[PDB]
């Protein structure tokens, strides 16, 4: 057939260009950063009403000062996470401190690449890390199956992505709080999703210096949810 | 060294002495002797300093890891064994432990287990590990009861190690003391011996055979 | 040794090695999971077109786990066996140093994982098989029901189904499961788990294996009498 | 590279089939029909040799039946090459067992890991899987007398009555249609050879192109005995049941 | 782990206000046998270090060809091998103590003790020591074996510190060494007349001595000596 | 029997001041009863407003402190030139101590620099990695001579306020940079009399906010 | 200490007309301590007998692998393994443990089925065979048994006479062993038949 | 540990286990209960070095509940004793080697009938009516050759027992905190609260 | 055609194809620039972004306190090859207690790239490095193919329209090579010269990246409000 890390005419890595494919197809996953706070909100997108959609873990724990949400073949992000919560031991047990966010990223980048003919072939799962350190503050970083990792101030993966990165490019600026990210991510989620969005269908969180890292309850969601719809209806 | 931990109605006291010595020398009179593995777990530290300090802490960070992938507190019994079965590989290569894993959560209540170098793991109530166990067994088996208010556990705890401090050589410095409860443990200071040892003469009227 | 990169993906983004396990598994027997408000019941089918069968000695559909956790599954059959090993190893394994069975969710977890494991490892194909996970956690009460599939993806159902036709037997249960008031007793949701079967089984004979678990590890497979007595009622009621 | 010659034997079809087994099931379908029929005093193992020579020293010769321990035996269809592979493993893993607890394995436990063994083969490694399909025929304590068969896929199946190998849609339809629940072994006896008699591609059935076994508890007071049928005893047995 | 068989004893060294001396005898012992007379003990690399040696003269030889082997590995693909990327007697030592340290460790030695002799680039004068156990250390004069006894101290008369080495002279310093050979000679059962001495120079380079031998030796005094106490005769 | 142990000697004295750090060793190596060098360096700034010595067996001293610095350069490479903390790096010399647990670096290490929060701290370990954060420790050889008279002379031990009669202690009073090192000359001399492998010269780096500083002062040769 | 004299016991076997004896003692014991009345040390794979002395788990051990060795020949070779193929095989298979041996004394004994010639071997722990036409002895207390069989021993006797020698050979000896007795058992064997007598002696 | 003894009588097989657990100098625990059910009906005592008798016992009891649940069959004691004895037979040539001796207690379902086996640290497997490890016998094997009959209920083999202990506790210098006594039969096993 | 499936075959005209593929893969990549003096040596990189709420991509990696380089192209590939070098780097340090000479540094890249072209499974390096340094023989500057050819100049460019980056300096050759002892009018060079590869987009504060070393200069990064002065 041909090899698995075959250079295209172009000077592309064809299942690297292919994996991003995969992760066009996966439900949407929505990351905003602020000053207050870094916010991850997903797309659950359950295939059947007989689902139980709290059991959808699209949003998960890497440390207390790291979330993580994702997009694509979530099956594969599993050892991606293991990777990374054990990275983030690994160092703290080292060093008695915290990891730095881009450090964690730049520890799960470096799987990406290793595949060929090391495991088969590259991850078909984008992941948003958000996280606190006392260097570099809030940071959003985007990392993909390409060994690549952006940082965002805002950032959108999955099927509506580049619909809801339009949005974020108009609605982003550096003095937004808290609540006013809360209500953004749900505001562009809801406009992107097929379906219409509620807290049994979509998921938010957030990580804060103070709190940490924190999965929203759906009656949390939900008055967010509430507080959107008379907002928009305002004006 | 001597270090005891023993269940009760309020939850579990630890305490431990301070003292650190190689041979008749004094190394050090300011030791920390309890690991705190994490909030809620606590492991006592004799035999090896080392030995202890490195794989009590590599501990916290495997109870770390297990109720970041179980979304749930890790069970006192499993923590102890992650440890217990870590030794027992090392068995033979001449590590030196002996410790009292305590923790309190829902399931179990309040738990203390011991675990071993030689890969012992024994549950139980009251415990005394160091070369000054003898000493501090005494004071606890005659005063303890299970309804034992925290005021009057803690006490029996520091009373207990100044029972060994004064008598074993190897142990003295200072007096530790823990109370563990479903929240978290809780620390209840660093008590000098040489102080303590006239406060408690004077005022309880033990140790009559020292002039003081 | 064998290092070949069997499970890629395609210009369109997808793992056809991955997608055509799941072929595998649309052409196994029927396997339905409903879960009520104190049991679980796992359907099986099983074809006729194999009579002069040795009951007593076939491997059955449904497999014990541990005493408390069963998994039945659609697919190839010779697969299957391999995760059933697999997940009954890890759960004495968890047992032995956790000193606590497995949860359900755990249990799924890690065959799911397994299964993953195949889709981006060289040298090998992914499993031809999805499972269905039911049981109680240990001194607990609520049901549990989870699904796994080849590419290693798993999820908590209120009532699921796989293999053959599991489109029809999905629509029956999605109308006729209500999830503010499940099977409230053992009778009403087995009679749910057999009627959802008759949808698609053929004959209500020897083609409908049933087994109900409840809390406390109290795992218990109906025999033949004892389900044709289900699909009796069922048809009688219909018939008005 | 290398990559260029693989075969890739290990894969799944768009339809969700795994070619080489598919293709060894079509290999094992052009071999020697094999029957197993189970009774409630014992079990018959009935075997075609294919097509043979008059110069064929018979009597010394074994393709189709094979021992595996005391209790159990098998009937082969394939190659017989790749059989015998099977069989030493299945040999040794009876024995290790036998070690291990002191007691004779248990049938579906031996017929699990050979059935394990073959499903390996399937899922990795890159290799062809084996072109062989047993019935296997034998006794425990536990479940009693026991037909199993197994094929390349790594599948088992528990039978009251199976056949494999050539001609088994025709096969299986007749002992669907004259097997019976309380049959004895000297009707199934009678039943094997009829079948075989009927579905054979051969103008006649006779003892040269038979190979022939039975385990009967009929042995002295509560034990099991394997009796493999020499080429003289397969002719009285045909004569008996008035085939010849 | 092993015992050491051919040995080789003293290495003296020291520094002076241009550079340094080294020098060792040309014996190579066999426990008590004086078996092999004409045994080069320094070996220079380059002219601009030399490495003396004691201890096992196998395990000389290996280094020996390790460091032969060095020069022949610097001047691969090297245009400056002979001017600005040439050896130092920097980095020819870490290599050696790199070395010494890491066989240590696999328990099995290296077993001798070595002195690295040298002027740098910038004309600073090298002088360290290394021996089986991996330890280094360095100082105004540095000997192995009885030489640390015996020839330190007279060494440390003339520079007794950092401040003493511009003070003395190549001349002064080459004195010192020759005296201290000769005193080696009567006090060391494991010593010979015949020697090897080393000047690596910062103006003038290396100049290698060789055939050397231990003269001016007072005996005469002997022939008074008589019986261990109380005879006469 | 080939030992791949030896003693070179040598001693250390770590002092945590209140807003500073003290790290002083002597500067004689030996082995037996000859002496290999007057001035051989045994306290190392490591960079990142730390210094290390590691007393003992100076083979392992050196292959440690050398396996430390290479440490604090990898840490920034791998996390973006972040500045190694006091603490994190005693924790790493624990895992570097602890990796040989079954064949230990022979020495005692000492590390001294500010801590976080700008105050001054002094960490002591063992040879396989135990470790504390001290306000006082001496190392090596004349360690049991110098710490009985630091509890005195620091931390006021058995001494009390006169006319109190044992009822008031002395009260603990910050020591300044000046008085800590005039307590480590004083402390360097009295075990340079008393024992024979201390002497010739004495180094002393001073740490605080500004950076790294160094103090010699000589000792008796004999 | 010795491994080969912890759980103590012995065997012995005999030549005949037309027959061959093996027989041995039933004690187990941890030294001292005697623990087992019952522990046979004659075991057979087919018509081929093996009696084994020495540590007790090897001798279990043995048992185990050789039936298991014996069980596949017999599958592959359509037949039972003679006294003298069988011999080959317990040397190789103690020698292939040559630097790490069953401390055990093993004794064949049996009868060729084709030619019908008595057959008995002895072998040391490490597989070197002793092929004796007279008699083997093994155990702790074999130097009793060397100097019974030598004196009572006479070659060609008959079944119902060699029993009688080699029973008093082994009752005689184990009497004189502290580590023997505990009872006995005597196998004669003759060509398609064999009788096991379990003997009556002192329980001390 | 000490002291574990076992009998086996009429319809049901008791094994008598010491409580105390010393450590050199101090007794650390005087309610250390050393046995562990294998299966519903099989239960194995144990006794020798720290660490390695319970790391052995529950490495057995896993691999027994591995076969339970893969067959849904129980096997019996024998088949237990068999598969233990190997286990130990392949450590004694290990590396470093189990210090565990144990006894199995079973009541064969296929048979009715109870079991008693007897197994050493080297894979010393003996079946007997009544057995002990260590020092155990030496004191106890006297008294149970003379009152032992097979044919005696389990309120006699318990009387039997008492006597044993009684015995022990007179003649041996270590003090082993008394004794937990556990009963296998056909309903399982259950253990005697008051001895 | 035929011949691209892989980098073990050689095309009719001896040509590898993967590695060409590779090649190209660096014109894609964002420009930079390196260039040296007879006393400093300087990077100069031109950083791309995602969008606008995204950073700009990091270029330039330190390799040792006397040595580092520029990327362009797969950037996971260039972490690869500067971690390698900062061990060679280290190695050289702690066993030789000697400085990494940049030339020999070369040497290593061309033959760890060399084996990823030679062998089966395997793929060429994705990336093009610019490597500078000050070592015992003054200022240095190399630009590292993935072919394996390395290749010292007095200065270059790589990336998507480095062509108008190298002719100026190759006009300006005589005249930045004297600019010794002034690191800034070294650096204005560099900006000028990259400032010939831009189209569109010009140079602002968080998309210029500096690098330099000399002297008695550390190898050290300028990013940020710290290139300001030279926008
Ligand atoms: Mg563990
Ligand atoms: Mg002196
Ligand atoms: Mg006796």
């Amino acid at each position: 057939d041909r090899g698995v890390s075959t250079f295209s005419p172009e000077g592309r890595l064809f299942q690297v260009e292919y994996s991003l494919e995969a992760i066009k197809l996966g439900s949407t996953a929505i990351g905003i950063a602020t000053k207050e706070g870094v916010v991850l909100g997903v797309e659950k997108r359950a295939t059947s009403p007989l689902l139980e959609s709290d059991s959808i873990e699209k949003i998960v724990e890497i440390d207390r000062h790291i979330g993580c949400a994702m997009s694509g073949l979530t099956a594969d992000a599993r050892s991606m996470i293991e990777h990374a919560r054990t990275a983030a031991v690994t160092h703290n047990l080292y060093y008695d401190e915290d990891i730095n966010v881009e450090s964690l990223t730049q520890s799960v980048c470096d799987l990406a690449l290793r595949f060929g003919e090391l495991m088969s072939r590259p991850f078909g799962v984008a992941l948003l890390i958000a996280g606190h350190d006392a260097d570099d503050g809030y940071q959003l970083f985007h990392a993909e199956p390409s060994g690549t990792f952006y940082r965002y101030n805002a950032k959108a993966i999955g099927s509506g992505s580049e619909g809801a990165q339009a949005e974020l490019l108009n609605e982003w600026h550096s003095s937004l709080t808290l609540k006013e990210a809360e209500l953004l991510v749900l505001k562009i989620l809801k406009q992107v999703m097929e379906e219409k969005l509620d807290e049994n269908n979509a998921q938010l969180s957030c990580i804060t210096k103070q709190d940490g890292f924190k999965i929203y309850d759906n009656e949390k969601t939900a008055e967010l949810i509430k507080e959107l719809k008379e907002k928009e209806a305002a004006e | 060294t001597t270090t005891l931990a023993f269940r009760f109605q309020g939850g579990i006291i630890v305490a431990v002495d301070s003292r650190a010595t190689a041979g008749n020398w004094v190394a050090s009179q300011t030791v920390k002797k309890v690991i705190e593995i994490n909030p809620f777990l606590l492991g006592t530290i004799a035999g090896g300093a080392a030995d202890c300090q490195f794989w009590e802490t590599w501990l916290g960070s495997q109870c770390r890891l297990h109720e970041l992938r179980e979304k749930e507190r890790i069970s006192v019994a499993a923590a102890s064994k992650i440890l217990s079965n870590l030794v027992y590989q090392y068995k033979g290569a001449g590590l030196s432990m002996g410790t009292m894993i305590c923790g309190y959560t829902r399931k179990e209540g309040p738990t203390i287990y011991y675990v071993d170098s030689d890969g012992t793991r024994l549950k139980g109530d009251i415990f005394c590990v160091g070369s000054g166990q003898t000493f501090a067994y005494g004071v606890l088996d005659s005063n303890y009861k299970w309804d034992l208010s925290v005021e009057d556990a803690l006490y029996l705890g520091k009373r207990s190690i100044l029972a060994a401090a004064h008598r074993d050589a190897y142990s003295g410095g200072s007096v530790n003391l823990y109370h563990v409860t479903e929240d978290g443990w809780i620390y209840h200071g660093n008590h000098d011996v040489g102080e303590l040892f006239w406060k408690v003469k004077e005022e309880e009227g033990s140790f009559n055979n020292v002039i003081g | 040794g064998y290092d070949r990169a069997l499970s890629i993906f395609s210009p369109d983004g997808h793992i056809f090695q991955v997608e055509y396990a799941l072929e595998a598994v649309k052409r196994g027997t029927c396997a339905v999971g409903v879960k009520g408000k104190n049991c679980v019941v796992l359907g099986c089918e099983r074809r006729s077109t194999l009579k002069l069968q040795d009951t007593r000695i076939t491997p059955s559909k449904v497999s014990k786990i541990d005493s408390h956790v069963v998994l039945s599954f659609s697919g190839l059959n010779a697969d299957s066996r391999i995760l059933i090993e697999k997940a009954r190893v890890e759960a004495q394994s968890h047992r032995l140093t956790l000193e606590d069975p497995v949860t359900v969710e755990y249990l799924t977890r890690y065959v799911a994982g397994v299964q993953q494991r195949y889709t981006q490892s060289g040298g090998v194909r992914p499993f031809g098989v999805s499972t269905l996970i039911a049981g109680f956690d240990p001194r607990d009460d609520e049901p549990k029901l989870y699904q796994t599939e080849p590419s290693g993806i798993y999820s908590s159902w209120s009532a699921q189904t796989i293999g053959r036709n599991s489109k029809t037997v999905r629509e029956f249960l999605e109308k006729n499961y209500d999830r503010k008031e499940p099977p409230a007793t053992v009778e009403e949701c087995v009679k749910l788990t057999v009627r959802s079967l008759l949808e698609v089984v053929q004959t209500g004979a020897k083609n409908i294996e049933i087994t109900v678990v409840k809390p406390d590890s109290d795992i218990v497979a109906l025999s033949s009498e004892e389900i044709n007595q289900y699909v009796t009622q069922i048809e009688q009621e219909k018939q008005e | 590279g290398s990559r260029r010659y693989d075969s890739r034997t290990t894969i799944f079809s768009p339809e969700g089939r795994l070619y080489q087994v598919e293709y060894a099931l079509e290999s094992i379908s052009h071999a020697g029909t094999a029957i197993g029929i189970m009774a409630s005093d014992g079990i018959v193992l009935a075997a075609e040799r294919k097509v043979t020579s008059t110069l064929l020293e018979q009597d010394t010769s074994t393709e189709k039946l094979y021992k595996l321990n005391d209790k159990i035996a098998v009937a082969v269809a394939g190659l017989t090459a790749d059989a015998e592979i099977l069989i030493n493993t299945a040999r040794i893993h009876a024995q290790n067992y036998l070690k291990t607890y002191n007691e004779d394995i248990p049938v579906e436990i031996l017929v699990r890991r050979l059935s394990d063994i073959k499903q390996g083969y399937t899922q990795h490694g890159g290799l062809r899987p084996f072109g062989v399909s047993f019935i296997y025929a034998g006794y425990d304590d536990r479940y009693g007398y026991q037909l199993y068969t197994s094929n390349p896929s790594g599948n088992y199946t528990g039978w009251k009555a199976i056949s494999v190998g050539a001609n088994t849609s025709a096969a299986q339809t007749l002992l669907q249609m004259d097997y019976k629940d309380d049959m004895k072994v000297d009707d199934a006896i009678e039943l094997a050879l009829k079948t075989l008699s009927k579905t054979t591609d051969s103008s006649a059935l006779t003892y040269d192109r038979l190979e022939f076994a039975t385990i009967r508890k009929g042995a002295n007071d509560g034990e099991v005995y394997q009796k493999i049928f020499k080429p003289q005893e397969i002719k009285d047995i045909l004569v008996k049941t008035g085939i010849t | 782990t092993q015992q050491p068989i051919v040995t080789g004893t003293s290495v003296i060294s020291m520094k002076y206000d241009n550079g340094v001396i080294i020098a060792a005898d040309n014996l190579g012992s066999y426990g008590s046998l004086l078996r092999f007379n004409g045994v080069e003990r320094l070996i220079p690399v380059g002219d601009n270090t030399v490495v003396g040696i004691s201890g096992d003269i196998s395990d000389m030889q290996h280094i020996e060809r390790l460091l032969k082997d060095l020069v022949t590995e610097n001047a691969y693909d090297n245009p400056l091998a002979d001017a600005e990327e040439a050896l130092e007697p920097s980095y020819i030592f870490e290599y050696l103590a790199t070395v010494m340290y890491q066989r240590r460790s696999k328990m099995n030695p290296l077993w001798n003790a070595i002195i690295v002799a040298g002027v740098q680039s910038n004309g600073d004068q090298f002088l360290r020591y290394v021996n089986l156990l991996g330890v280094t250390y360095s100082s105004p004069t540095l000997a192995t074996g009885f030489g640390a006894h015996m020839a330190n101290p007279l060494l440390r008369k003339v520079v007794d510190r950092e401040s003493d080495i511009p003070k003395t002279t190549v001349q002064v310093a080459e004195e010192a060494i020759v005296n201290a050979m000769r005193v080696l000679y009567y006090r060391d059962a494991r010593s010979s007349r015949n020697f090897s001495l080393a000047i690596i120079d910062k103006n003038t380079g290396l100049t290698f001595k060789k055939n050397l031998q231990v003269e001016n030796m007072k005996w005469d005094f002997a022939k008074d000596i008589k019986g261990y106490g109380t005879q006469k005769i | 029997q080939f030992n791949p142990y030896g003693d070179n000697g040598g001693t250390i004295l770590g002092i945590a001041g209140e807003d500073f750090a003290v790290l002083a060793g002597d500067t004689r190596n030996i082995t037996d009863y000859s002496i290999n060098s007057r001035y051989e360096p045994k306290v190392f700034d490591c960079g990142d407003n730390i210094v290390m010595s590691a007393n003992g067996f100076a083979a392992d001293g050196d292959a440690l402190v050398k396996r430390f610095k290479n440490s604090v350069k990898w840490y920034h490479f791998d996390h973006n030139d972040k500045k190694l903390s006091i603490n994190s790096a005693a924790r790493n010399i624990q895992h570097l101590l602890y990796g040989k647990r079954f064949f230990p670096y022979y020495v005692h290490t000492i590390i001294a620099g500010l801590d976080e929060d700008g105050k001054g701290a002094v960490y002591s370990f063992d040879p396989v990695g135990s470790y504390e954060r001290e306000q006082c420790r001496a190392g090596g050889a004349a360690a049991s001579l110098i710490m009985p008279f630091l509890d005195n002379q620091v931390n006021f031990k058995n001494q009390y306020e006169p006319g109190t009669n044992g009822k008031v202690k002395k009260p603990l009073k910050y020591l300044s940079v000046e008085e800590v090192i005039k307590l480590v000359r004083d402390s360097f001399t009295s075990a340079t009399e008393r024992h024979i492998q201390v002497g010739d010269g004495l180094e002393i780096l001073i740490v605080t906010k500004d950076g790294v500083r160094k103090e010699f002062y000589e000792l008796k040769r004999d | 200490s010795d491994p080969s004299s912890i759980n103590g016991g012995i065997v012995v076997a005999m030549t005949g007309k037309d027959c061959v004896a093996i027989a041995c003692d039933l004690r187990l014991g941890s030294q001292s301590l005697g623990v087992s009345n019952k522990f046979e040390k004659i075991f057979h794979y087919g018509h081929v007998f093996l009696g084994i002395t020495g540590l007790a788990t090897d001798v279990t051990t043995l048992n185990e692998m050789f039936r298991y060795k014996t069980n596949l020949y017999k599958l592959k070779e359509e037949r039972a393994i003679e006294p003298e193929t069988f011999t080959q095989l317990v040397s190789s298979s103690l020698y292939e443990r040559r630097f790490g041996p069953y401390f055990v004394g093993p004794v064949v004994a049996g009868i060729n089925s084709k030619s019908g010639k008595p057959f008995i071997a002895g072998f040391d722990l490490i597989g070197c065979i002793d092929e004796a036409k007279d008699f083997i002895v093994s155990g702790t207390a074999s130097d009793q048994l060397f100097g019974m069989c030598e004196s009572l021993y006479e070659p060609n006797l008959e079944p119902e006479d060699l029993f009688e020698t080699i029973s008093q050979a082994l009752l005689n000896a184990a009497d004189r062993d502290a580590l023997s007795g505990w009872g006995a058992v005597v196998y004669i064997i003759k060509k398609d038949e064999v009788v096991k007598r379990y003997l009556k002696m002192r329980q001390d | 540990m000490d002291i574990i003894l076992g009998i086996r009588v009429q319809d049901s097989v008791i094994l008598a286990s010491s409580k105390a657990v010393t450590r050199g100098i101090s007794v650390l625990k005087d309610s250390d209960d050393k046995t562990r059910q294998l299966s519903p009906h099989t239960l194995m005592s144990f006794a020798g070095e720290a660490g390695d008798t319970v790391q052995f016992a529950e490495y057995i009891q896993a691999n027994i509940q591995l076969y339970s649940i893969r067959e849904d069959y129980e096997l019996s004691p024998q088949a237990v004793s068999s598969f233990v004895r190997q286990e130990l037979a392949k450590s004694i040539r290990s590396r470093r080697p189990y210090q565990v001796n144990v006894l199995i207690g079973g009541y064969d379902k296929k048979k009715n009938k109870p079991e008693l086996y007897q197994i050493d640290y080297l894979g010393t497997k003996v079946e007997l009516p009544y057995g002990a490890h260590g020092y155990s016998g030496f004191y106890t094997f006297s008294l149970l050759d003379h009152h032992y009959r097979p044919d005696m209920t389990t309120e006699e083999g318990l009387d039997l027992l008492k006597l044993c202990v009684q015995e022990l506790e007179k003649r041996m210098p270590m003090d082993f905190k008394g004794v937990i006594v556990k009963i296998v039969d056909k309903d399982g096993i259950r253990q005697v609260d008051d001895f | 055609n035929n011949y691209d499936g892989d980098t073990v075959t050689f095309s009719p005209t001896g040509r590898l194809f993967q590695v060409e593929y590779a090649l190209e893969a660096i014109k894609q990549g964002s420009v930079t620039v390196g260039l040296r003096s007879n006393t400093h040596a300087v990077l100069v990189a031109l950083k791309r972004n995602a969008d606008e709420l995204s950073s700009y991509q990091k270029k330039i990696i330190k390799c040792d306190e006397h040595m580092g380089l520029s990327l362009a192209g797969l950037a996971p590939d260039a972490r690869v090859l500067s971690n390698y070098l900062r061990q060679q780097c280290n190695y050289s340090s702690l066993v030789f207690n000697r400085k990494l000479a940049v030339e020999r540094a070369g040497h290593l890249l061309c033959d760890k790239a060399q084996k990823n072209t030679q062998s089966y499974g395997g793929r060429p390096y994705g990336v093009g490095l610019l490597i500078i340094g000050y070592d015992k023989s003054g200022a240095h500057l190399l630009e590292f193919q993935p072919s394996g050819n390395v290749t010292e100049l007095y200065g270059t460019a790589i990336g998507a329209r480095s062509q108008g980056a190298k002719t100026y300096l190759e006009r300006t050759l005589d005249t930045f090579i004297k600019i010794d002892g002034n690191p800034d009018e070294l650096i204005k060079a560099g900006v000028e010269a990259i400032s010939q590869s831009l189209r569109d987009e010009s140079l602002t504060v968080d998309n210029l990246s500096i690098a330099i070393v000399g002297k008695d200069t550390p190898f050290t990064i300028y990013d940020g409000e710290a290139v300001a002065k030279y926008i």
